[PDB]
């Protein structure tokens, strides 16, 4: 099951996610769509038969979802589609297309063994913006830490490497948090011996691909 | 139909036996089990109460009847520590997370004053580190001139670093430039459990 | 003493050699003349488990009806995904005839004489018969036509009601006629008359029998949420013409005791370009024939799929599609076993 790449939308918009199907009789099996909304658990949205395309949408997503089937003798071929209108802020998460994998006939129509690679969708009022870098200068007795503060950027992700590589010891790149401004921010610290200050150079490399922003930030003690 | 997964988080040593629950509201049916490791899509383990799928070790043992169900892992592997969901048709559980248990670890609390380059943006952010600790139950307070903050700081804790199964966390206190220049002392009280005294790292405005 | 087994059955009917009708042409060579004196031995103090959703008799009948349509109904051009099959498409008389299924030497069909039996549980009052009763192989969606009514009260049939991915079969206790009509001179415009005064009276009984299986909550009906035209509207074949009837004001109901102008009419259209239920793709037929096309059928069953999610109300939408479920509406009380 192959879906489209990651997509980001504005609130009140719509998103079309495809789901390539092969290696199984599509007309006899179903394709369910399940989204993983963070801290809320897996949510089943609906399934789609390949025969006549009967659909069963979840009640709490009416007038927002619509699933269409595509087909083509090697039958198996075809693509499933998920349309998600009425985008809010709480619809951000991983959206999977799931299907009962090649196994037993006893397996019900909800025992999904096969899962797609997943489609990440982020919906907010924010726009693409390069990150700002603030150095976290180490304090002033034995093994102190230093790091970089990646604040105000959108969207995910950001890759942080130290000294252009060759420095992957005690490095902690924390997961991003969503501020009230609607922009992400995270920290990336590195623990370092207090005797190696002033003699060793410490440089962090913050990269932001979606806004084509690259930053080589240096950190000096106080 | 309500699927209640308890306890939500379980600390198990690599080799011990884990036991998850899935007490449903309406019985007379079966239950499935799904495993999800971070970075990879959820995987089916058990379907129809107690039946394994293709390419699944026998250490995963399912059982239960009526409303009470249970997933048991005989001798937990180091790759079994993940998020587990149970399913009845369309309904799921909130999920339980298998945790690597270890001895307690005192966090090394560090504090970082906002850069002068940052102050030119009109805002100021001071952060705490307290990296490498166990378990992930910490309490950062943020006190500026003996004044407690509540609603202007965000923390971010990393998952267990497999090389020692420890945490980190990072609380960031963000303020404006005007409010930052008004005060002097910026503290960071940390109440874990390692050492009976709450470790506090602070700095005064200037240097 | 017997065991659940499976074998190749032979069909039986009353096909007439003089008839040029499709089903009569098929059933005169593929079937045998109906036995004039069928015997039936009633047996008590004997129980037996049935399962219509795992019945081999259905798959055989399915394989016979699909052969009936591949033998006669030849469209003008037929698409094979990328290639075309252009043949001749002459009009023909289309009217399904009762077809009985019997067992060869060594096998016997068991019949469940239990009145309110749905098709999954055990039967206490079971009889043995050589052949099945008159079953009309009518291909239709949403509404079941020309079938058998319930023995006494409405029977709810489903593989599993708790599963929303399984179609539901309703066994009506009282029938409702449909007066479908394609007047001759506006040529595409068709009709479908249903007595609305007795429809909301028979549809409420369906809900109340369904409300017993759902913790005393209200039940609402609505048109299907999507799919091809063969499933989104009332699809059935009459007089060789493929009808497509919109049933919006038909499933425009809510349930307490009962809830829902002239009697309810269903706007229908005739499409020459249809999707075959043989599963080979889309085909195009010859344009409709002149004259008054009238198809008086009987509503005896409804095919539903429970709209499920995170609910206190249950929503039921029409839509069968799989015609294998249509045969199960009648072959529910039949099962082939092997003698000793
Ligand atoms: C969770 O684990 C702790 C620690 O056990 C240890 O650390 C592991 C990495 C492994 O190396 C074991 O061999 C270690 O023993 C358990 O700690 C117990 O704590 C009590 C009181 O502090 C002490 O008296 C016991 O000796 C400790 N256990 C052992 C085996 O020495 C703790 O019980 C575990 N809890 C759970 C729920 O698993
Ligand atoms: C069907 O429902 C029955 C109870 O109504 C239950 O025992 C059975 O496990 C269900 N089957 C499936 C495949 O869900
Ligand atoms: C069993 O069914 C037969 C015919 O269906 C009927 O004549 C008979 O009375 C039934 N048995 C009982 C005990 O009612
Ligand atoms: C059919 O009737 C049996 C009674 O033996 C019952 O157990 C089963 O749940 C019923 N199934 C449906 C779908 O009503
Ligand atoms: C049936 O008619 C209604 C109007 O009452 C329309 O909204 C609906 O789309 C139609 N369904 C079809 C054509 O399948
Ligand atoms: C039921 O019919 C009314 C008008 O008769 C219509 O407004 C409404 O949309 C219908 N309900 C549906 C189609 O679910
Ligand atoms: C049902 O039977 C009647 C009378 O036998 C017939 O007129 C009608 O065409 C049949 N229905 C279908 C869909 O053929």
């Amino acid at each position: 099951l192959v879906e489209s790449g990651s997509a980001m939308r504005k609130p009140g918009s719509s998103v079309k996610i495809s789901c390539r199907a092969s290696g199984f009789n599509f007309r006899e099996y179903s394709i369910h769509w399940v989204r993983l909304i963070p801290g809320r658990g897996l949510e089943w949205m609906g399934w789609i038969k390949g025969m006549w395309g009967a659909v069963n949408y979840a009640r709490q997503l009416q007038g927002r979802v619509s699933m269409t089937r595509q087909l083509s003798d090697d039958p198996d071929w075809g693509v499933a589609y998920l349309d998600f209108s009425g985008l809010t802020s709480g619809d951000t998460g991983e959206y999977f297309c799931v299907r009962k994998g090649p196994s037993c006939p006893h397996c019900g129509d909800f025992h999904w063994q096969h899962w797609g690679q997943g489609t990440l969708v982020v919906v907010s009022t924010a726009s693409t913006k390069g990150p700002s870098v603030f150095p976290l200068a180490p304090s002033s007795g034995g093994t102190a830490a230093l790091g970089c503060l990646v604040k105000d950027y959108f969207p995910e992700p950001v890759t942080v490497s130290w000294n252009s590589g060759a420095l992957t010891s005690g490095v902690h790149t924390f997961p991003a948090v969503l501020q009230s401004s609607g922009l992400y921010s995270l920290s990336s610290v590195v623990t370092v011996p207090s005797s190696s200050l002033g003699t060793q150079t410490y440089i962090c490399n913050v990269n932001h691909k979606p806004s084509n922003t690259k930053v080589d930030k240096k950190v000096e003690p106080k | 139909i309500v699927l209640t997964q308890s306890p939500g988080t379980l600390s198990v040593s690599p080799g011990e036996r884990a036991t998850l629950f899935c007490k449903a509201s309406q019985g007379g049916n079966s239950l499935s089990w799904y495993q999800k490791r971070r970075g990879q899509p959820p995987r089916l383990l058990i379907y129809d109460t107690s039946r394994r799928a293709s390419g699944i070790p026998d250490r995963f043992v399912g059982s239960g009847s009526g409303t009470d169900f249970s997933l048991t892992i005989t001798k937990v592997d180091r790759d079994d520590f993940a998020l587990y969901f149970c399913q009845q048709f369309e309904f799921f559980g909130l999920g339980t997370a298998l945790e690597i248990n270890r001895t307690v670890a005192a966090p090394s609390v560090f504090i970082f004053p906002p850069s002068d380059e940052q102050l030119k943006s009109g805002t100021a952010s001071v952060v705490c580190l307290l990296n490498n600790f166990y378990p992930r139950e910490a309490k950062v307070q943020w006190k500026v001139d003996n004044a407690l903050q509540s609603g202007n700081s965000q923390e971010s804790v990393t998952e267990q670093d497999s090389k020692d199964s420890t945490y980190s966390l990072s609380s960031t206190l963000t303020l404006s430039k005007a409010d930052y220049e008004k005060h002097k002392v910026y503290a960071c009280e940390v109440t874990h459990q390692g050492l009976s005294s709450p470790v506090t790292k602070s700095f005064n405005r200037g240097e | 003493v017997w065991k659940d087994a499976d074998t190749t059955l032979f069909c039986a009917s009353d096909a007439k050699a003089h008839e040029t009708e499709v089903h009569n042409v098929w059933a005169t060579h593929a079937c045998v003349p109906t036995d004039p004196n069928p015997q039936e031995i009633h047996l008590e103090n004997v129980t037996e488990n049935f399962n219509m959703w795992k019945n081999n008799m259905v798959e055989q009948m399915q394989e016979d009806v699909i052969s009936l349509w591949d033998q006669s109904l030849q469209p003008c051009v037929k698409l094979t995904g990328g290639s075309v099959i252009k043949q001749a498409c002459p009009k023909i008389s289309f009217d399904p005839i009762p077809i009985h299924y019997c067992t060869p030497a060594g096998y016997v069909i068991l019949k469940c004489n239990d009145k309110n039996f749905n098709g999954t549980g055990p039967c206490k009052n079971v009889s043995s018969v050589q052949c099945t009763h008159g079953i009309k192989p009518v291909v239709s969606t949403q509404l079941l036509l020309n079938g058998s009514l319930a023995e006494e009260e409405i029977i709810i049939r489903s593989e599993n009601l708790t599963n929303n991915a399984k179609t539901i079969i309703v066994h009506l206790n009282k029938s409702v006629e449909i007066n479908c009509t394609r007047p001759s001179n506006d040529i595409r415009k068709a009709y479908c008359e249903i007595n609305g005064t007795k429809w909301n009276k028979v549809l409420k009984q369906v809900t109340e029998k369904l409300k017993e299986h759902f913790n005393n909550k209200t039940i609402i009906f609505q048109p299907p949420s999507g799919g091809d035209l063969e499933i989104t509207m009332h699809h059935f074949n009459c007089r060789g013409e493929f009808f497509y009837c919109n049933t919006t004001q038909l499933f425009n109901n809510t349930c307490i005791g009962n809830e829902t102008n002239g009697t309810i009419t269903l706007p229908c259209k005739i499409k020459q370009i249809i999707n075959m239920w043989q599963g080979t793709g889309q085909a195009m037929y010859a344009p409709p024939i002149d004259g008054k096309i009238n198809c008086v059928s009987n509503i005896t069953g409804i095919l539903l799929t429970r709209d499920g999610g995170a609910n206190s109300n249950e929503t039921f939408r029409p839509g069968g599609g799989n015609i294998k479920d249509n045969w199960r509406s009648e072959l529910y009380k039949y099962k082939v076993v092997q003698i000793e």
